[PDB]
């Protein structure tokens, strides 16, 4: 379980992540496509070239929902319920992949947050990333 | 495993990049981050806490080796197998290391190597290193196969 | 994150294995040991050999500690505290060990209760196990 | 792979194993147990309910070729990795199933040999077929190395 100091750790960092969340969201997609391949399997119907606009419009969905979540701290299972259902049983999404967007993540947060990003903040948003990763392959049917 | 693209790229950004405390923050990283690998590093001394463990001179020093290591691994790209195939064994048989854990620590210097040269990294030149630290982390895994 | 159908599994499975728990246990620690020697290296002053009486010991605390779990798989957490501080504050387990021992349990369990062992119950168990490494190796920090 | 001896052993058990349920129950168990895995059978038909996929003809069928394959491996222990090439390109590059999953149904079919054989499956024995499993895993993972 995220700790409090876990919790205080993500919100700061997100709040410095500030405007560019959106931007962060479509880079770790483009980090995840490029380093990890198999993971372009699952967006066939996109177009994935550098800078497309399906990767633009899916990483701010993807940052909108970690924005959510970083507002939803005390209750990650309740905020990310239709989401869970949506990857884990229409999507059928291998466990696997969440720690490859996960890394992938951490890679450009890092990036653009080098002073912000300590190794406890770095252990804190690692938590984070995986506590989402475990609501949303949490549920089957 | 690299095209010749993907290891000009690669061995470009190495030779002007200065990393002499790369390595420290790497390992510092994977004890903060994953708490058990501290099980391995007894001898360290002071690793009670996260600023114990990144400031500990002994995680710094051992850091750097691992680094250079990976410098190594580098240079003989078309090799890892024969590279790190003594260090595979001593990690393997010797240290009890789970193979889980060198995939974890590439990651990590991933995760130093865009902390620390900022635009540069770029997707591209990370998904090369991304290849890098996975061919040595399957290297090292090799002596359990 | 066991579901009313997952928690009705664990407990009727659970049932079936009775007076045999400490028995099961022992045998599930004998397959993790043999099967995956490093394991071995968390007891260096054990012998492990078959019908060492430290296995059968241990192997009846780890039966004990699955029964009180399956007591108690509304709190988790809080059922198994002393357990997940011990296991990964005090002797550090890299968290692939739990999955070795918990694939050794469903070989057991499957050995000893074919008839009950049904692919639906199967699924609940490996989700149980799961759930019990998770709070396991929730204390490392 | 396994010592002369621990192949001796392999072979009579293995001997004693069904060509047909093994593989379709290996199959359908790692189809219930693992959801995800169920992505990769689109074209199977029914596959939403644990009674569905146990008692899918195409799973069954499938099984019995996943289990002809093992079987096959079973033959060629010291070269697990020329043995499993066509399917390993196919697996990885073709069909881009994460490696892991390979572990999985290696450790599903071992369950499902410790469900069928019960004492006869003793920790020795199954320890062999560790061996063996992962062998098979390791080589179907070849062409993401
Ligand atoms: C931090 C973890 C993740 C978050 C927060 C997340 C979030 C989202 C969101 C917000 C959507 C849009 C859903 C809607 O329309 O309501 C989405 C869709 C989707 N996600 Fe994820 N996701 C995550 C992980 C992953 C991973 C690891 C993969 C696969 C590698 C994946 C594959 C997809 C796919 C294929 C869609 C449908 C996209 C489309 O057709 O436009 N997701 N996700
Ligand atoms: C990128 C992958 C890795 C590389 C290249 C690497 C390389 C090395 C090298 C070169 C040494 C000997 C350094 C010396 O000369 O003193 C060493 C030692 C050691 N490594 Fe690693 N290693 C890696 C991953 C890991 C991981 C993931 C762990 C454990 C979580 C680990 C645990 C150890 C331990 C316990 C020692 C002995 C330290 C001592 O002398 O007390 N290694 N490694
Ligand atoms: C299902 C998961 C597990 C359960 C329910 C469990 C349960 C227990 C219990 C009840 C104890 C005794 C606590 C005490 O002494 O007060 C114990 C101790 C211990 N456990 Fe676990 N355990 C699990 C997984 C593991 C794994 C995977 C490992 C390592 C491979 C491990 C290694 C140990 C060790 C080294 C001790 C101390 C034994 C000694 O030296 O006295 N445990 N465990
Ligand atoms: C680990 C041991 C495995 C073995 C020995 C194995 C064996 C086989 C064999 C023998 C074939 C038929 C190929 C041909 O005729 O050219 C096949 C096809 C296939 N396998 Fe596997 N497999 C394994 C793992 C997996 C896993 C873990 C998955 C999925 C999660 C998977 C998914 C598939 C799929 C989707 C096909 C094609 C089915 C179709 O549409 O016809 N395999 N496999």
């Amino acid at each position: 379980v995220l700790s409090a100091a876990d919790k205080g750790n993500v919100k700061a960092a997100w709040g410095k992540v500030g405007g560019h969340a959106a931007e962060y969201g479509a880079e770790a997609l483009e980090r995840m496509f490029l380093s990890f391949p198999t993971t372009k399997t699952y967006f066939p119907h996109f177009d994935l070239s550098h800078g497309s606009a399906q990767v633009k419009g899916h990483g701010a969905k993807v940052a909108a929902a970690l924005t959510k979540a970083v507002e939803h701290l005390d209750d990650l299972p309740g905020a990310l319920s239709e989401l869970s259902d949506l990857h884990a049983h229409k999507l059928r999404v291998d466990p696997v992949n969440f720690k490859l967007l996960s890394h992938s993540l951490l890679v450009t947060l890092a990036s653009h947050l080098p002073s912000d990003f300590t190794p406890a903040v770095h252990a804190s948003l690692d938590k984070f990333l995986a506590n989402v990763s475990t609501v949303l392959t949490s549920k089957y049917r | 495993m690299l095209t010749a693209e993907e290891k000009a790229a690669v061995t470009a950004f190495w030779g002007k990049v200065k990393v002499d405390e790369v390595g420290g923050e790497a390992l510092g990283r994977l004890l903060v981050v994953y708490p058990w690998t501290q099980r391995f590093f007894e001898s360290f001394g002071d690793l009670s806490t996260a600023d114990a463990v990144m400031n500990n001179p002994k995680v710094k020093a051992h850091g750097k080796k691992v680094l250079d290591s990976f410098s190594n691994g580098m240079k003989h790209l078309d090799d890892l197998k024969g590279t790190f195939a003594a260090l595979s064994e001593l990690h393997c048989d010797k240290l009890h290391v789970d193979p889980e854990n060198f995939k974890l620590l590439g990651n990590v210097l991933v995760v130093v190597l865009a902390r620390n040269f900022g635009k540069e990294f770029t997707p591209v030149l990370q998904a090369d290193f991304q290849k890098v630290v996975a061919g040595v982390a399957n290297a090292l895994a090799h002596r359990y196969h």
